[PDB]
């Protein structure tokens, strides 16, 4: 019935379509467990967020790059940071591992105790850490425009778009690694070198990519 | 009935019962109630914060055309020291938006005045207080109140307008009019710049990145000049 | 949750708090007077430090303000935080004892009186001198209303006080404060900021100091 | 319930009636160090003392040591206060210790005896008259008579909460001795003197920036 990874295959049975994004993709079945699905479905979920903020701000700066604005690339950023402005590293570091503990291990056990982090034991805050779906944390903290307490349908179809962009912002952060690996240069530095010669310039001439070329 | 599509359907959240409903909403931002309630609240001091600014840009250009708007927080000399008067207008700002505010959350609250106990508001809706605040009203309620939203979203996006001819070109709303009916052919922005596969040029923002306000180099950058066409 | 003022109108106040306690606004944001005990104990604390402050407001504002006229005696010149420093006919030390023992009984008795009221109105050598049975912790009357000022409006006397004491004790934190900042006594940053408002602020000073 | 993690399993010996009479129950025994009721009785007998000691130790070093930042007072630091006052002293810190562990170690096992059987150090005729005033409360690990002077443990209603405000400032102090040892061998300075370096500049004076605490780094 709905399209799948590969056409003609029959989808498994721990993949039925209920979860957005569902195409049956797991040769391997790692999903086949319903709380191994769960905690994974909160993975990939976390691991799309993560990969479309790095995405977004890799291809915005390395735009203020192009262009004379002094940006520096995402491969050098920390240390123009660091050594530009008088931050220590480890302090930055701990600093960030505090905040992302606190965050994470909220999370983590709303995970084990659903609607645990609701008793109103962090500041009086109830109804603000309820949570919606397993990997959808709705609130007005975290959806203060209330789009996933209305319209259903237009609320399931932003699912599956944020699902998409994900797994896409994902496979993108995969390839800016791979292209500062291979070439050396900048994503949009890349892109401006193929649009210049999309014939001469790609992945089979690079040589490193192909090494019997 | 008026929509911003004809022939379209409106989102079933959006039955054209508020004033300026013309059934817009493709995110569906309004789809929930309470949203909703807050949106129009924003909206329409929005909408009275863009009149505002874009009338006193207008005659701030028309009086003075010497003084550029955009310099006009730099230029301006007066006996009250700037800290004097951010301390005032944010005692003041503070005080009436935290009575709008209570209005907004607790209706028919803070319709009384503190010092005299003889005035008071009369009943209202939510985002509308009317009394003191409305002296005059000549024409229909409702007819005035489309009336002021359509103003509103027009003077929102005159007053984004103005920003960005006055961070494009560096010169004011009348001095721009001036100069694009002067060379309409040439002096959009799609004459100022355009983007190729080979090639992303961009007009220069004539805004200085500094500007030393005192002696301490107060950051004016152009709003997101590496996105640019 | 009733008809008396509150500190924002329209705001959800606690409960606890019904109007009975002077000078009651409804501000506890923090819920600190949950507990009916706390409550009670906190009500005589905030009157004592109150009548502390005021007397302290009172005694640093009247020599300053005596000494920049043609008034003049010995410590005029002399900080309120300088009077410390100070040459007495007898040393601080001395003066320490004396009041610690001083206050020490008058707090006994006050105590005493207030875990207990009518416990403490009768005068330990004179056993005819005592103080009325109608008592209250807090509102000692008798010998200390010797004008009978409290047989009127109690309520709004009451107000007055309860008002004029958080005043003074937000004056003498600002007292505290301005001379931990400016280092100058308090009238000297009332004319230094009378003669020109607009340049001599808060901001202003800290931000030159920066 | 209030619990030292939301979500996490509670032990089951920690939601008895008796476990959750004890103040500040937050539920946490990762270790089932508690699960005995007699373990649990001696180790909350151990938090007690552990807590009035701790308090007073970090009491002793940290007002003296603000004392000694202002005019009030001129106390050497903590760490070193030991060899000041025995220099000028009437006696060896080996014939002090002794004597301080006669001392101690007669009312510790007046103390354990009476852990052992709550109320056993009212013996009739064992001494002389005080035995009947060495007989503490129901509750073990609180006693009255010589103790507790003031009387303030007879009111019930703030009683409850009194023990919440010696357990949790007790749990307190005992991360600050803590400290106090880390710290020394850490920044090498007293606990008011890393204080002070630390507010002058708290985003480049921390454990993260001292290489002990994080050799890796
Ligand atoms: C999340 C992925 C991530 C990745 C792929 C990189 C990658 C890089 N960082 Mg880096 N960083 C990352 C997160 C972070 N960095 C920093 C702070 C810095 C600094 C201060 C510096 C770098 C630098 C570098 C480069 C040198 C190799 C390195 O140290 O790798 C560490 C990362 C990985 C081995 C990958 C981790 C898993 C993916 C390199 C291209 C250096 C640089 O730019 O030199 C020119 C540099 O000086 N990063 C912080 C904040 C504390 C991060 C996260 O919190
Ligand atoms: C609410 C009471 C009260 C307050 C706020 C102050 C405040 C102050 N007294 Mg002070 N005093 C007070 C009561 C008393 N003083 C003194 C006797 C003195 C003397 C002799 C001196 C001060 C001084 C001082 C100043 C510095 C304090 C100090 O040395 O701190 C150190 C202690 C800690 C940080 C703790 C100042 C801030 C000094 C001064 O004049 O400085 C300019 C000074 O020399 N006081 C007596 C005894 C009669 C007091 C009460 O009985
Ligand atoms: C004859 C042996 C004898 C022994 C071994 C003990 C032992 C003890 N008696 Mg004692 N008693 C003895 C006889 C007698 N006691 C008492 C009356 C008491 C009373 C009234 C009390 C004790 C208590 C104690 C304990 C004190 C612990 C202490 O101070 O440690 C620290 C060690 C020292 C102070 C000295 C150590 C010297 C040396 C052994 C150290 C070198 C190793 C302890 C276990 C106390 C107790 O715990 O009661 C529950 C207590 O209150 N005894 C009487 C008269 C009735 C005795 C008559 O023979
Ligand atoms: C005073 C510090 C400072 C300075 C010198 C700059 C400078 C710059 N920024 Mg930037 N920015 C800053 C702070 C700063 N930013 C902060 C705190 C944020 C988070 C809100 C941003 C978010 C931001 C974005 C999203 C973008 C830039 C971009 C740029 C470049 C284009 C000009 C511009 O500002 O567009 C204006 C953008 C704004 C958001 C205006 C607000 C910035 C002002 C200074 C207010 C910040 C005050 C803050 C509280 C301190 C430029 C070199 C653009 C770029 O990288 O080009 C490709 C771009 O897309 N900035
Ligand atoms: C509880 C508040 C309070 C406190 C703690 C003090 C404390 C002090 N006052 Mg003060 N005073 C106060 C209230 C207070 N006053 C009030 C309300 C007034 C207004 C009537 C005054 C008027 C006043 C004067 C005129 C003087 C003091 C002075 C003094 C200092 C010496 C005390 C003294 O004069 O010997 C005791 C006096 C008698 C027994 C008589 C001393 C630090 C002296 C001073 O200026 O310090 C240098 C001084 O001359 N006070
Ligand atoms: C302006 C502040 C203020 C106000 C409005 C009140 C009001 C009241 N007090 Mg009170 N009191 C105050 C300050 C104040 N007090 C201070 C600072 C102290 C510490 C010395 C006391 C200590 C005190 C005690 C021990 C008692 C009262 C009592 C009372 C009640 C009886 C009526 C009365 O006192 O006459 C009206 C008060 C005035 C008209 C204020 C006159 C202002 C003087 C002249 C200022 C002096 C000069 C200045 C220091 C410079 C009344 C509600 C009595 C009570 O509760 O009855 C049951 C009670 O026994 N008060
Ligand atoms: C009785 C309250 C009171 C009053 C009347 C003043 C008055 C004054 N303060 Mg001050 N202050 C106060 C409390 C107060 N303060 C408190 C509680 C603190 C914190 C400890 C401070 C800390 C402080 C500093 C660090 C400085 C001043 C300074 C000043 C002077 C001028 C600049 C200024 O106003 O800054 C702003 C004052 C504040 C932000 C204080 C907060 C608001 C207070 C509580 C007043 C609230 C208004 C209230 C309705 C009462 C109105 C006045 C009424 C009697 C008519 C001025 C005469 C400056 C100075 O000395 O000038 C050289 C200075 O640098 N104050
Ligand atoms: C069980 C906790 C504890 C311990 C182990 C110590 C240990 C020590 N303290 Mg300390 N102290 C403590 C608690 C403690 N204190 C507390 C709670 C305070 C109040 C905040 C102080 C305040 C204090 C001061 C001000 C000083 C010390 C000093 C000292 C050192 C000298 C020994 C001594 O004082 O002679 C033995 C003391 C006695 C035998 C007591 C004799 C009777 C005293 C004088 C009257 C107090 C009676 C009262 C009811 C208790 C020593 C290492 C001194 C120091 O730094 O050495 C250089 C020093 O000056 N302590
Ligand atoms: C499904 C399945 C199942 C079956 O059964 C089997 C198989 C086949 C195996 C499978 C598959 C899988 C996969 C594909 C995976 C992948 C993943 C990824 C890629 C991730 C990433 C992911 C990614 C990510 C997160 C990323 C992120 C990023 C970021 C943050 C960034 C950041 C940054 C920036 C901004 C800039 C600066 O300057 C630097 C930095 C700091 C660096
Ligand atoms: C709960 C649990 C259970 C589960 O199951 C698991 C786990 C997690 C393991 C856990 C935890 C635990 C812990 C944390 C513990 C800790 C403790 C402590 C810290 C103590 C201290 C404690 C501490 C203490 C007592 C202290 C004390 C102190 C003192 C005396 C001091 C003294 C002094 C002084 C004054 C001064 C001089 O100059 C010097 C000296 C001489 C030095
Ligand atoms: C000048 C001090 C102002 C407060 C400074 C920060 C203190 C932080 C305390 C925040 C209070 C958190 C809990 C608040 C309300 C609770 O929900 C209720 N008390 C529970 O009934």
């Amino acid at each position: 019935v709905r399209p799948v990874w590969f056409p003609g295959n029959p989808p498994p049975a721990h993949l039925d379509g209920s979860l957005a994004g569902d195409y049956g993709f797991d040769p391997l079945f790692l999903g086949q467990e319903p709380q191994t699905l769960k905690w994974y479905v909160q993975a990939e979920l976390v691991h799309g967020r993560f990969a479309m903020l790095g995405a977004a701000g890799i291809i915005l700066t390395s735009i203020g790059a192009k262009v004379g604005l002094g940006f520096p690339e995402w491969y050098d950023a920390g240390k123009v940071v660091v050594e530009k402005n008088n931050i220590d590293f480890p302090t930055l570091m701990v600093i960030q591992f505090y905040l992302m503990g606190w965050a994470e291990t909220k999370r983590w056990y709303d995970f084990k105790n659903p609607g645990s982090q609701a008793d109103g034991s962090f500041l009086g805050f109830t109804e603000e850490f309820k949570g919606l779906e397993n990997g959808y944390p709705g609130g007005r903290f975290f959806d203060p425009m209330g789009l996933s307490r209305g319209d259903a349908a237009k609320y399931q179809e932003y699912k599956q778009k944020e699902v998409k962009n994900g797994r896409l912002a994902m496979i993108a952060c995969l390839g800016f690694a791979a292209q500062y690996a291979a070439t050396g240069k900048g994503p949009l530095d890349n892109l401006a070198d193929h649009l210049a010669d999309p014939n001469h310039v790609n992945f089979a001439t690079n040589g490193v990519s192909i090494p019997i070329a | 009935r008026p929509l911003w599509l004809p022939g379209s359907t409106p989102p079933a959240h959006l039955k054209g019962d508020l004033p300026g409903d013309f059934g817009f909403d493709p995110l569906g931002l309004g789809a929930n109630a309470e949203s909703l309630k807050w949106f129009k609240e924003s909206e329409l001091v929005h909408s009275r914060w863009a009149m505002a600014a874009v009338a006193g840009i207008l005659v701030q250009e028309i009086v003075r055309p010497d003084v550029f708007w955009y310099n006009a927080g730099k230029e301006v000399e007066s006996p009250l020291g700037p800290l004097g008067l951010l301390a005032v207008e944010f005692f003041l700002m503070h005080w009436v938006e935290v009575r709008r505010w209570q209005d907004l959350r607790k209706p028919g609250s803070v319709d009384q005045d503190p010092i005299f106990s003889q005035y008071k508001l009369p009943p209202h809706e939510v985002g509308y207080p009317g009394g003191v605040f409305a002296p005059f009203i000549p024409g229909d309620l409702a007819e005035l109140k489309v009336k002021e939203i359509k103003n509103g979203r027009l003077a929102m996006l005159a007053f984004v307008g103005f920003v960005m001819a006055a961070q494009v070109t560096g010169k004011g709303p009348i001095a721009a009019l001036q100069e694009h009916l002067a060379d309409p052919w040439g002096t959009t922005i799609f004459s100022k710049a355009a983007v190729v596969p080979g090639q992303a040029v961009a007009p220069p923002c004539k805004i200085p990145a500094s500007v030393s306000y005192k002696g301490i180099e107060i950051p004016t950058p152009c709003f997101l000049q590496g996105l640019w066409p | 949750d009733a008809a008396l003022p509150s500190w924002m109108p329209g705001a959800d106040l606690p409960g606890y708090l019904n109007g009975t306690l002077p000078g009651d606004f409804g501000f506890d944001p923090l819920y600190l007077g949950q507990d009916p005990v706390k409550l009670k104990w906190y009500a005589q604390a905030e009157l004592m430090n109150a009548r502390f402050a005021m007397l302290a407001v009172a005694g640093i504002l009247v020599p300053e303000l005596l000494s920049n006229i043609g008034f003049s005696w010995p410590g005029a010149g002399v900080a309120w935080y300088d009077a410390g420093k100070f040459e007495y006919f007898a040393p601080a030390s001395s003066l320490f004892g004396v009041q610690m023992l001083l206050f020490a009984w008058v707090e006994i008795r006050r105590y005493q009186d207030f875990v207990k009221p009518g416990s403490a109105n009768q005068d330990p050598i004179f056993t005819n001198n005592k103080l009325p049975d109608g008592n209250e912790p807090g509102y000692p009357g008798g010998i200390f209303d010797p004008f009978g000022w409290s047989k009127g409006d109690i309520k709004s006397l009451k107000l007055k006080e309860i008002k004029n004491g958080r005043l003074a004790m937000l004056a003498f934190a600002g007292f505290i404060g301005q001379a931990y900042t400016t280092g100058t006594t308090p009238l000297k940053n009332l004319s230094t900021h009378l003669a020109d408002p607009w340049s001599t602020t808060v901001w202003q000073n800290d931000l030159a100091r920066l | 319930r209030q619990s030292w993690l939301p979500g996490s399993q509670i032990p089951a010996h920690l939601d008895t009636p008796a476990a959750q009479a004890l103040a500040g129950n937050f539920g946490f025994d990762p270790l089932g160090l508690g699960k005995d009721p007699v373990a649990l009785r001696w180790y909350q007998q151990a938090e007690l003392i552990h807590c009035r000691t701790a308090m007073a130790g970090v009491a002793g070093i940290l007002i003296p040591g603000l004392l000694t930042k202002a005019g009030a007072l001129n106390v050497p630091e903590w760490y070193d206060a030991g060899k000041v006052a025995i220099e000028n002293s009437f006696a060896p810190w080996g014939s002090l210790l002794a004597v301080q562990l006669f001392l101690c170690g007669f009312v510790e096992a007046k103390r354990w005896q009476d852990i052992r059987k709550p109320g056993s150090q009212g013996e009739p005729g064992s001494f002389l008259g005080f035995e009947a005033s060495l007989k503490g409360t129901s509750e073990l690990g609180y006693p009255g008579g010589p103790f507790d002077p003031l009387g303030l443990s007879k009111e019930a209603d703030k009683w409850a909460d009194w023990k919440l405000k010696e357990v949790k400032n007790g749990r307190l102090a005992m991360l600050a001795f803590l400290g106090f040892v880390a710290q020394k061998y850490a920044t090498g300075a007293g606990p008011v003197d890393n204080l002070a370096a630390h507010l002058k500049d708290p985003w480049h004076v921390n454990y993260a920036t001292n290489g002990v605490s994080l050799p890796f780094l």
